[PDB]
């Protein structure tokens, strides 16, 4: 169930340039954005609307918090790099992903939102943020940041990778005996990247041997990876 | 900082027809932000000092909106507002330079009008509380104290009432401290008078039945029915706004929206 | 069968045919009409917009039912004919010019059109004689057709595309020749070539004519019998660098690399441009040599050689990530020039560098050339010979006369 949720931040966040004339003409103006947030998150509905937005757009990555953690507290001058080269890009859409002691993140916390805000330009650029939990995110970032739309993810569980694993699986050959019960109950916290790199991995694994079809157990091996992923990170 | 110079607030916006149902107290407010600007001089014929301020408190309701009715109706000179949001940042300290110096800029534009909003943010210490102490007696000194002038505006907007210090050094220099009194029947159709410069309104519309359907919808959220209105008639090609079009909206942002909250 | 299993839409004939204005766009929106990738929809919209384009709008509009009609040889007659007799003259003269673009194999259009050429001085015969002898050119060692463009190339006519479209033309109708030819005609253009040496642009397109008449050599040294025999100033010495950018299809001829590296840095700015601009011919195999620092220079004219040197290919992410450094830059030039290369070398990074010269603008050139590239964002002679008129538009807008009948389509 996502049809209307691509239908909404399609014609939330490409009702700018990209097809404009419905855009400056009944005067609403709403040039803030969504922020992305699924609670499987990972990659589901970060890299599914990441790679269907892509149809006519520049995108601009920014993924992992890591560059601000793994050394000293640099804080927001990258924050500054990216924001005069998303001056010098400003028909672009800013792309936050993964937003993962605490008295410096909350400084840097509160000058991005000051700066990601729009405090010294007008909205003229999307920008969108993204991460696993919407809970664990103070919520003093929601009024001025989140002013046009915020969009949960209602999956369900069977339809959503089946019908992703269906139309993805359409084009593209496979092998038989995929089951799905085990997938729908047991996987959490993962994107259709994974199950279509189990998938992958799992006809490249029956690949390697030579085979175009799958045993199931080979199906459940490649499904370890998608069972310790979730419980690693 | 840029907040310096973003204290000005240009490009008017929402005006006096943004009431409530507050057709008293916005004249009991309205008495010490704009009525001493027709005739000041007259004020001082009187013999008495020109008042100080009011206080507003409460419920948010559809708080902040009577800041920009005080822009536009003061069609001479915009006022300066201070948000509660730049007192309670990292190394403190710098609220006492920025009070002076938009003290300065307010005997710089010939007696411009301060406003400070969100006292609750500092406010409640119950006495690392003693730099808090610094910011807020000497706020004491430069607000309660007749430094700057007994003059024009001084005012506190929160949503918690329960100030310690503020409450019993006001009546020394502030007064008249009433309530919000958000709207509730009979102010909702009227932020709809005001919001009938939107997009195309039908004259089937009755803002009393947009208005009566609607529990607990200060103009936060009856705002947002109005934005979601122009939206879905953009998702809808649209070319007149119709309140058995966006009925659909409206039930949904107030019931769909009220389920969880 | 391309009409059955594959489907055009009109996003672009009706977007890029419908956001036009300031004259250009006409141009552009007649060019890409004219291209064929169905749907004829904004050539039958109506009429008068033609009427609001340009002369060589003129010219390009009206050849475009021509080209929109590379098949269907019994349409291009009740196509054309409402074009023809008409009141305008590059109407009529663009509507033989669609005669010659239609067909290449009916060749019924010679009578028609040659019947009435013989004024050579100002009637609308000589616009005819533009598309009539360039378009016949595309229609076909033809020696009738030559010895009636004898008096033609001995016309020197100070009308630059008329000996321009001559001599590509009978070079066209000759690309292929047995180790060249000496004949008559380049060498009429040579002895009056040498009569008054004026008009560089005739130095220029000339020995066009003359490398490609000398075109289908494998080991010919009539680059050194022009090398001693039309030697002169720069100019017919840029002629002579001209043949030897003909002269250089590709042998073991490491003697040519050495002399240049040697020859890389002439004085003479413009024999760098051609003699390097060769590299898309002479290496264009080993594609690993062709990458060289060439842009690190300060020479932009060089940038302008590895520019043209990328090529028509597949287009390769090296090819792209050169057409980067190239798309940034000040100059007009290159900056017009390089969405060219990009749109040939390139058939989700396809509407994206649009938007990036959308970021770039926000002139005309580049719109029309950016327009141009929304088109066509999605060894060979006549798919790879005319290139080099194109590679002249360092000039006045007249050069939409010519490219608008490039015969590299498929």
């Amino acid at each position: 169930g996502l049809d209307n949720q691509i239908q909404e931040i399609k014609e939330s966040v490409e009702l700018p340039l990209t097809h404009p004339e419905y855009y400056e003409e009944m005067g609403i103006k709403p040039p803030k954005g969504v922020i992305l947030y699924g609670p499987p998150g990972t990659g589901k509905t970060l890299l599914a609307k990441a790679v269907a937005n892509q149809t006519s757009a520049t995108f601009l990555r920014v993924v992992g918090s890591e560059l601000i953690q793994k050394y000293l507290g640099d804080g927001p001058k990258l924050v500054r790099e990216l924001f005069r080269v998303a001056e010098e890009h400003a028909p672009s859409i800013v792309f936050i992903d993964e937003i993962d002691g605490e008295r410096e993140i909350q400084r840097t916390m509160l000058e991005l939102l000051n700066q990601l805000d729009g405090f010294d330009s007008r909205g003229d650029v999307k920008v969108i943020m993204a991460t696993n939990r919407i809970e664990t995110l103070d919520p003093a970032l929601i009024r001025p940041g989140r002013i046009d739309r915020k969009i949960e993810f209602p999956l369900p569980d069977e339809k959503t990778k089946k019908r992703i694993f269906q139309i993805h699986t359409s084009r593209m050959t496979l092998a038989d005996d995929v089951t799905l019960d085990d997938l729908i109950m047991a996987k959490d916290d993962l994107s259709g990247a994974d199950i279509k790199a189990i998938c992958t991995e799992a006809g490249l694994m029956a690949l390697r041997e030579r085979r175009m079809k799958v045993t199931n157990e080979d199906f459940k091996k490649s499904k370890e990876n998608v069972l310790y992923k979730k419980q690693e990170g | 900082p840029t907040v310096t110079m973003m204290q000005v607030e240009e490009k008017p916006d929402v005006t006096y027809s943004d009431v409530g149902g507050c057709k008293e107290q916005i004249e009991k407010l309205r008495e010490v932000v704009e009525t001493p600007l027709l005739h000041p001089e007259r004020f001082v014929n009187l013999g008495i000092e020109p008042p100080k301020g009011v206080l507003l408190f409460g419920p948010p309701g559809t708080g902040k909106t009577l800041c920009a009715r005080a822009v536009a109706n003061r069609t001479d000179a915009c006022f300066i507002r201070v948000i509660g949001s730049e007192l309670v940042q990292k190394y403190v300290g710098e609220g006492a330079r920025m009070v002076r110096e938009l003290f300065e800029m307010a005997r710089t534009k010939k007696a411009c009008l301060i406003f400070f909003d969100e006292i609750d943010a500092i406010g409640g210490a119950r006495f690392g509380d003693n730099e808090v102490q610094r910011t807020m007696l000497e706020l004491i000194n430069q607000l309660d104290g007749f430094d700057p002038r007994g003059n024009i505006k001084v005012l506190m907007a929160t949503n918690r009432p329960d100030t310690l210090d503020p409450a019993l050094m006001r009546p020394g220099r502030l007064d008249r401290k009433i309530e919000f009194s958000l709207p509730d029947l009979e102010g909702r159709t009227h932020i709809f008078k005001i919001h009938a410069r939107s997009m195309s309104v039908e004259r089937d519309i009755r803002f009393e039945l947009l208005a009566r359907l609607c529990p607990n919808s200060t103009g936060a959220e009856i705002r947002s029915v109005c934005t979601e209105a122009g939206m879905f008639a953009i998702r809808a090609r649209r070319k007149i706004a119709t309140e058995k079009d966006f009925l659909e909206a409206v039930n949904k942002v107030i019931k769909s929206y009220a389920k969880f909250s | 069968d391309d009409i059955y299993k594959t489907h055009l839409e009109n996003n672009r004939f009706g977007g890029s045919g419908s956001q036009v204005d300031s004259a250009r766009m006409n141009l552009a929106s007649s060019f890409v009409n004219g291209f064929v990738n169905q749907d004829k929809l904004l050539t039958d919209d109506g009429n008068k917009w033609l009427y609001k384009n340009k002369d060589h709008g003129m010219l390009s509009a009206a050849a475009s039912l021509g080209m929109i009609l590379l098949w269907d040889v019994d349409g291009g007659l009740t196509q054309i004919d409402k074009y023809l007799y008409s009141s305008e003259d590059y109407i009529k003269s663009g509507a033989l010019l669609a005669c010659g673009i239609v067909n290449s194999g009916v060749r019924n259009e010679c009578d028609p059109a040659l019947a009435l050429l013989s004024d050579y001085v100002l009637h609308n015969s000589n616009t005819m004689r533009l598309g009539s002898i360039f378009g016949l050119g595309l229609a076909y060692n033809r020696e009738d057709v030559l010895t009636l463009l004898l008096p033609v190339m001995g016309d020197s006519k100070s009308s630059m595309e008329v000996a321009g479209v001559t001599a590509l033309a009978c070079g066209m109708i000759a690309v292929g020749s047995c180790n060249g030819d000496v004949t008559s005609t380049i060498l009429q253009t040579i002895m009056e070539k040498s009569e008054t040496e004026l008009k560089d642009t005739y130095a220029r397109w000339l020995p066009l004519g003359l490398g490609l008449n000398h075109l289908g050599k494998g080991e010919a040294i009539e680059a050194i019998l022009a090398a001693l025999e039309v030697v002169s100033e720069p100019f017919r010495s840029f002629a002579n660098t001209l043949v030897d950018v003909c002269a250089y299809a590709g042998s073991g001829n490491v003697l040519k690399v050495q002399q240049l590296l040697h020859i890389c840095s002439e004085h003479f700015d413009s024999k760098e441009k051609e003699e390097d601009k060769d590299k898309k011919e002479k290496k264009d195999k080993d594609k690993k040599e062709a990458p060289a620092d060439m842009g690190a220079h300060q020479g932009v004219a060089v940038l302008g050689i590895a520019l043209i040197a990328m090529g028509e290919e597949i287009g390769a992410e090296m090819a792209l990530r050169t057409f980067g450094h190239l798309l940034r830059y000040g100059e007009p030039t290159l900056r017009r020039a390089v969405p060219l290369a990009l749109a040939l070398i390139s058939v989700s990074h396809d509407a994206d560098p649009e938007v990036s010269y959308n970021s770039i603008f926000a002139a005309r050139l580049a719109a029309m050339l950016r327009q141009l590239a929304q088109y066509h964002a999605k060894k060979g002679t006549l798919t790879l010979c005319p290139y080099h008129s194109d590679r002249q538009l360092m000039s006045q807008v007249a050069v939409a006369g010519l490219l608008t009948v490039l015969v590299s389509f498929l």
